[PDB]
Formats: C-alpha cells, sequence, structure tokens
RNA sequence: AGCGAGGUGAGAGGUGCCCGUACCGCAAACCGACACAGGUAGGCGAGGAGAGAAUCCUAAGGUGAUCGAGAGAACUCUCGU
RNA sequence: AUGAGUAGCGAAAGAGGGGUGAGAAUCCCCUCCACCGAAUGCCUAAGGUUUCCUGAGGAAGGCUCGUCCGCUCAGGGUUAGUCGGGACCUAAGCCGAGGCCGAAAGGCGUAGGCGAUGGACAACAGGUUGAUAUUCCUGUACCACCUCCUCACCAUUUGAGC
RNA sequence: GAGCUGUAAGCAAGCUUUGAUCCGGAGAUUUCCGAAUGGGGAAACCCACCACUCGUAAUGGAGUGGUAUCCAUAUCUGAAUUCAUAGGAUAUGAGAAGGCAGACCCGGGGAACUGAAACAUCUAAGUACCCGGAGGAAGAGAAAGCAAAUGCGAUUCCCUGAGUAGCGGCGAGCGAAACGGGAUCAGCCCAAACCAAGAGGCUUGCCUCUUGGGGUUGUAGGACACUCUGUACGGAGUUACAAAGGAACGAGGUAGAUGAAGAGGUCUGGAAAGGCCCGCCAUAGGAGGUAACAGCCCUGUAGUCAAAACUUCGUUCUCUCCUGAGUGGAUCCUGAGUACGGCGGAACACGUGAAAUUCCGUCGGAAUCCGGGAGGACCAUCUCCCAAGGCUAAAUACUCCCUAGUGACCGAUAGUGAACCAGUACCGUGAGGGAAAGGUGAAAAGCACCCCGGAAGGGGAGUGAAAGAGAUCCUGAAACCGUGUGC
C-alpha cells in the first residue's frame, strides 16, 4: 500500500470526490482503507447488548485505495509516490518535488 | 527473552524457571476451566515462553556435541 | 534352482509340434546334487554336469 | 515427565460438586497415564494424601456444524478419594 | 538336579496396573434399503387344571403397537352356521 | 405431468376425565377395560456406537397430527486387586529364524510363538442417583506380593531353607 | 516497515517502530501406527529384558537410551572328533530392507479377444499383464564390423533408402539393413606371458596363492635382447581413461528493492477506466485490480540493482597421478569345455526353408600366428578383421514435480471424476464402483422500527442505482401449475 494510517489524504473517485480527509484504518489483505467523513452509510442495528437501543447507526465504510491519492505537503496538491533513503530507512516521497510523505 | 535465557544457565536456572512457568500455566488452566479467568494471551505466552526455554537448551547439548 | 557355478536356469521356450502346433514348455538342466565346498562347508549343492567334466572336485 | 503435564484440567459438574462434599475429587487426565501417576501427582502438587482412586475414560462425541460432522476429542477422568486427616483444595 | 548365608511360619503395616463397564439386545438402536408381520447364540422361567415349557385363564412384570370416524352394499379375504 | 386427491397409510382394544399448550383423537397424569405371560417378561452375547439422562425446539424425518422422540440443539452421564479379557495355559488353524523346494514372485516346514469357542483363577449382601454399580457407599471377607517392623522356630557347609 | 491474534462474522483477552504479522535460507522439537526393526498384534494397541535416573520403609509405578532379521568385517569359543570344522557368543558398519511418478528402460515369464470374412500355421504380439533390477536417463558402444572403392573407420538418434529387398496356409499380413545426408563426439583399462618380492607345498627347485610393476595389439602386437628418451621441464585429471579433498573468483536460483507520465476540463451517470475537447511518458501500450472499457489511479511492467545463509554451473589455483619412440626377428603370451557341430527351441524383417547370423538347454568338442573368424548353404582365391573380459559422457526417451509463459483450448450437462471441504457422500463383505452441487451487491450498507401472525412467511418503512436484488442472491426460457377476461 501506498498509503498509512493516519495521512490527509485526497479522494478520487466515487460520490465523495474533490473531497480530503484523514484515514482510520487500513485494510491491506482487501486493499480498502475508511476515511473520516466518506461513504458515511447507514447501518441498521437491533438493540442488542452494548448499546442494546439499536437503531440507525451512520458510519464510514471502506474504500479502494486506488480510488484515493495523497497530497504534496507543499502545494496541498494531488501526488503520486516514490522511496527514497535517508540516514538508512527508506521513506514515502512525493513527485512534483523531493518532498516526504 | 532469547538473549536473556541464553544469558542464563542451562541446567539449574532455566530448568527451575521451565518448571515455575508450567506451575503457572497449569493454574492457568485451571482458572480457565472454572472460569475466574480474563488474561488468555498469557496462556499461549507461557507456552511459546517454555519452548524457547527448552529449545535453547537443546542447541547447548548440541553444541557440546 | 542353479549351478552355483555358471548359474544355468530353467529357461523357457517352445514346443512346435508336427504342423507346428505351439505350446509353452522348459528345457531345464542336467544338475546333480553334489558334496562339494563352497568356501569351506561341503555343501551338498547341485551343480551341472558340463560344468562337472573336465576336473572339478567332488 | 512432570505431573503438571500428567493433570489436564478439573470437572466442575454437580456430581462433582456433590463429590467434593464427600471429599473425592475429580480431573481429567492425558490418555496414557494411569492410577498411580496421577495419585502420585496429586500427591506431590497439593501435598495431600489419597485413600484410592477410580479412573474413566470416555469416547468421542460425534458432532455437526453445517455439512462438518468431526468428532469430539476423547477423555480420561479420573476421580481420587482422599483420606480423612487430609487436607480439602481451592 | 541345582541355588544355598540366613532362612521358615504367624502377626502388624502396606502395595495391587491396562482394556471394557452407558443404552438396545425376538428389538423402532443388530442383519433384512424402511420405525419392514422375517432372522438373531445362551442363562432364569411362576400359579390352577394339567403328564407336560402343551393348552386356557392369570401372577411378578410389561404392553395397548404412529392415521382415524361412520355406513354396515356388491365383490375379495379370514371365519361361524 | 398423467394416472388422481386414486391405491396404500404395514397384523393386535381402547374409552373417559383432568392438565399442558397458540393449537390436541394422537403429548403427560388418573381411572376403568383389554393383550402377553417357556413370552411381547428379567439377564446377557455378537453387533450397533451416545441412540442413555435432563432441559429447551418442532424446519426436516415420524407413512397423519404433534405441545411428543430412538429427530435437532445444548449440557451431563459409563468409577473394579476379586466380574469378562490381558500381564496364565494350550486345541484346530496361522505365522515361521535357520532350512527344503521352486523361472522370479513365492510354496512347504522345524525350533519358537500367536491363537478360545475350552482349562486354571481371590467377593457377597443391602442401599444408592435422573442416568453407573457383584465397579460407588456401608458392613464383613478373601487372593498374590513387599518389609522400615514385632513375635515363635530352625541353620550357617550334613549348611537350615528355596 | 504497520496492522495482527487464518478460514470466520464475531465479543473477549492481548502483541507490535525496543520493529511484530508476513516472506526466504539454515536449524531445533518432531506423540502413535506404518519397511516398523525388543516380543506380540484384529493399524495407529498391548506386554517385556538390560543399564541409568525419579520415587517407595519396601515391592508396586514412572522417565531416558538400547535390545529384530540378513549381509560384511574383526575377535572368543570352536561339539560328534584328535587336530579341526560346523554351530554358537560378542563388538563394529549413514550396509539393505520399504516406498514411488499410473511415465520413460534392461531383462525373466507371457494371454486371449480379434483379423485371416470359418480355422489350427500365422496375426493380434513379445502388446496387455505379472515379476526382478535400476538411472536420471537406461541400454548399446570402439570393429573377429560396413563393405567391395585408387575405402569407411565406436555407439546412439533423426531424414531417406522403402512399404523396397525379402518373409509368408506365397494367404491375411509382416517388414529390414547398408550406402548417402544430419545432431553429437572420446576414447580407454585388464588377463596373459616377463620381472621383483613374499607365502606354502615340498609337485624336493616345480607348483599356483598373493602384492607390485609390465603390457593390451592386426598392412599384427606384446613379452624378451638392444639402443634412445624422460621422473615432473611439462602433461592429464575425479564423467570413463585412479581416486579424495580444499580455497579464491565470476554468473545464476532460493526472499526482494527501485521504477516515467493527467483526481486535466467537461456530458451523462449511482459510480467514469466511457464520449467530446486537451496534454504527457515511454528501453515501461505485459497483465490484473479499481463502483463501467485505464500506458499516465493501485499493484505492477521495461530497464537497473540486490543475498547474511544454503545451493547449481563455470574459470583459476592448490591438490593428486603421470611416462614414451625405434630396431631386432631364436624362443614365449595374446581371453577353453569357449569356438563350433549334432539334436531340440527362440530371436534375427527372415514361420526350417537353400538359411547365413545371435542366443538358450543338453551331448560331443578345436586350433591356438606356418594360427583363427566373417563376407547369407558350402568350397577355393581375394578383401576386412582378431571373438570368447571389462569401462565410457553427448546427441535420444519420459515428466510426479517447480518456476515463467503461451493457445483461431473448455467455460459449470462442457472442461480434470472433482471450479464448491471429492475420490467426498453413497453403494458393496471385498477388491472395487462413484456422483450431485458455481454466481447477492461496487460495498453488508444484509432490512433499525411499525403491524398480521405461536412461528415460518408476509405488508409497510429504511438502505441501495436497483429489493420485481432480500440469502437457490445476475438473467430466468419451456414443459407443468393457476387467477381474470374478449369470442
Amino acid at each position: 500500500m501506498h498509503v498509512k494510517k493516519g495521512d490527509k489524504v485526497m479522494v478520487i473517485s466515487g460520490k465523495d470526490k474533490g473531497k480530503q480527509g484523514t484515514i482510520l484504518a487500513a485494510f491491506p489483505k482487501k486493499d480498502r482503507v475508511l476515511v473520516e467523513g466518506v461513504n458515511m452509510v447507514k447501518k441498521h442495528s437491533k438493540p442488542t447488548q452494548a448499546n442494546p437501543q439499536g437503531g440507525i447507526s451512520n458510519q464510514e465504510a471502506p474504500i479502494h485505495v486506488s480510488n484515493v491519492m495523497p497530497l504534496d505537503p507543499k502545494t496541498g496538491e494531488v501526488t503520486r509516490v516514490g522511496y527514497k533513503v535517508e540516514d538508512g530507512k527508506k521513506v514515502r516521497v512525493a513527485k512534483k518535488s523531493g518532498q516526504v510523505l | 527473552m532469547k538473549a536473556n535465557e541464553i544469558r542464563d544457565l542451562t541446567t539449574a536456572e532455566i530448568e527451575q524457571k521451565v518448571k515455575s512457568l508450567k506451575e503457572e500455566l497449569f493454574n492457568l488452566r485451571f482458572q480457565l476451566a472454572t472460569g475466574q479467568l480474563e488474561n488468555t494471551a498469557r496462556i499461549r505466552e507461557v507456552r511459546k515462553a517454555i519452548a524457547r526455554m527448552k529449545t535453547v537448551i537443546r542447541e547447548r547439548e548440541i553444541a557440546a556435541n | 534352482r542353479k549351478c552355483v557355478i555358471t548359474g544355468k536356469k530353467t529357461t523357457a521356450g517352445n514346443n512346435r509340434s508336427h504342423a507346428m502346433n505351439a505350446s509353452k514348455r522348459t528345457w531345464g538342466a542336467n544338475l546333480q546334487k553334489v558334496r562339494i565346498l563352497v568356501n569351506g562347508k561341503p555343501k551338498k549343492v547341485y551343480v551341472s554336469a558340463r560344468a562337472l567334466k573336465s576336473g572339478k572336485v567332488e | 515427565k512432570d505431573p503438571r503435564d500428567v493433570l489436564k484440567r478439573p470437572v466442575i459438574t454437580e456430581r462433582s460438586a456433590d463429590l467434593m462434599t464427600e471429599k473425592k475429587y475429580t480431573f481429567e487426565v492425558d490418555v496414557r497415564a494411569n492410577k498411580t501417576e496421577v495419585k502420585d501427582a496429586v500427591e506431590s502438587i497439593f501435598g495431600v494424601k489419597v485413600d484410592k482412586v477410580n479412573i474413566m475414560n470416555y469416547k468421542g462425541k460425534s458432532k455437526r456444524v453445517g455439512r462438518y460432522t468431526g468428532m469430539t476429542s476423547r477423555r480420561r477422568k479420573a476421580i481420587v478419594k482422599l483420606t480423612a486427616d487430609s487436607k480439602e483444595i481451592e
């Protein structure tokens, strides 16, 4: 995955285009990601224990990373990723620049 | 832990630890069967600990030979 | 069943009657059980006459 | 070999309750072990003496989950009768 | 024969392992494709009448049997005159 | 699909009152009646392999129904020195070192060993739970073995004893 | 380099940048059965002995290791029997056993149906099948040859020759080889005389028994006598030519890393990879995925890099081992119950025929360099060649498997029997036989809540682009089943 948890990523496709948000969780086995304020679907839950009232909650669903891209830290613009070494460990780096992350 | 048990002594110290952990595990299984227990990760942890604590011994012997 | 010396065996083949009617048969060997030593141990073993001729011990 | 490895776990039923009232406890055990092994195991662990032992072994109940119809593991349960003038157990 | 420097006997104290142990077993769990009028070794085996384990009725004990009710015709079957 | 809501619903006495339940000819209880009774009763093999007991359920199976079960779910339940069998014996038969034969494979077969349906072998009589019981509990016993011990006897080389 | 404690939703408990999970290499543990091997045994069970250890006042009990047979080697015994032998006892052996991939090959055994329009000879067919041995290949293989020219020079395999020659109840049918052209290339040891040494037997100076050297051949060679020569200068090697090892280097495999270019705009749409207008990269437009058809979204591709450790190959070095040229023509050696022959059989394309050749069985049985064998009966001449001893890679055959990738190959009655927990369920005493069964949606967002109902199942509501999508969940035909109605 070209994306981690706790990013400031940008959306590409779906209903929620032109959109930004951080990540709540990743799912590499499925190649999917949660995002705040995105794909906030409604779920019908029954009055079962640990909220035994049920009701219709509203919560974010996952989406596929390929429909998601990170941002140039400089311009706040969409970028693609390369990788680079600095002091050993690799780091994500944004095309449009040599800027990290 | 590897470094720790490889530092410790083969026959007395480490085997004492083994039997101590096995007593612990025994009590764990009783607590579990009774339902007096919450932390179940301990069991897996202890069993794996005994495995490493024994294989260090085995490699010490085969080093002897 | 074989000659210890040569390894002769009871080999197989055909029997072609008049009119060349074929039937399976075996040609055996003229083995004879005789007292003779392998290394020691005079052993009373089979051996063929074609071997025994020209001076081998018995 | 170790007594801790001999014994496996207890059996909590109303039967076992009724029996520990009468000082004879129960367990379940590895299938290979025997009566004297378990006796010395108890004596070495809990520091308690024994009047006798009575031992059993059950087969594996067949079960069903969806199409799948495996069998339960076997069991070797052992009733031990403490003496009087002997300790109890937690 | 051989072993044979400590034995014999009695008492007291003590040890005594593994497998099986449920349930059906002339049956709806076994063999017969079936909750099949069949077959299934062996032990016990009551009373009156009775020679008798026959037979009829009954004990101990066990069953009322896996579709029914309702008319009571031809015909079929099993029966009685 | 037709046949056709036809044949069949697999020997054999059931009836009623109560109850349960959403719902009852069909389940439970009671009372009567009826059948077996050298058997349809008690034990127990082989075999089956959880069908046992309890509590829930009634989609399927039950030749109908079903509140029910030899069905489904959960749980639980089978306690041995003396019972049966192994640590004892062997028959038939089988295996079979070496060996004897034999194109090979293999066959035969000694010593030896497996092998019960037989032989030998120490525990019974009362309770006990929903389900085990000459196995558990209570009493009283027996068999084999061992000596940290006590006693009696005998003898250490003709030296008792095994 | 951040999620992860699988399928599998899940609550619980917990772990992880002090770097987990995951991937790869090398290791450790590795219950019981099974060749199964302490003995037994109805498979996964039972019962022991010897040492050591735990434990018991003691037995009783537990744990660790060993304890099969056969074979080889060594030792101690070594009976009837005196030596002596058999036999027995013990210790060493990474011995060999058994399995397989249903394929390839080498051999021993070896059918019938069928065809011949019957049928026995013949075919089918040396197939199937069984058995024993193997190896990654096997087998064959360096001339007692092909042949018949101013000759070719190991085997193997391919194309031809050729459906020819030929064989055959001269029927049905079977069916070559050589030449030639090609792939691959490779040649070498031994016995033997002879010598040196040793041993016993005394065959009393003869013997074979051993070790070593020596020598390996056909217009003959070798031994033996002569000269020449060389002892590591150089040369060959673990694939034969003798066997056993070590290092270094290079390349590669077994995990991986990097890796260009657009959310371009706008129209629909539930959602753009699509349409229209525009740009860009390219040693990268291979593929797959992403809410629909993506070179520029993701993983990736091309290209370039990378390995601690284990492995494959190659090079070099160490390491090892190494002799070969001629002339002589006294004598000696050159593979013995074979070579052939008779009688029975078989294989050779070649069925006993005129039947060469090769092999098997029995019986007989030779020369041995002035020698011997073949050239399709056989004899003579001529030509070619030296049997009865062995080794030898490559070219060739096959694929259970692994990796990578292809298809004018299938697309759920097809294609593996098997796209799903299948050699399962099920059937059968047994060998053995042997199925059926795919699709929610992009995503569970899988139907809160209200009513009917005991439930099931419905009607609303809600989610969703769609609920006529609702758990046999894309479409959903026909047979069949029904409702209503125009005539």
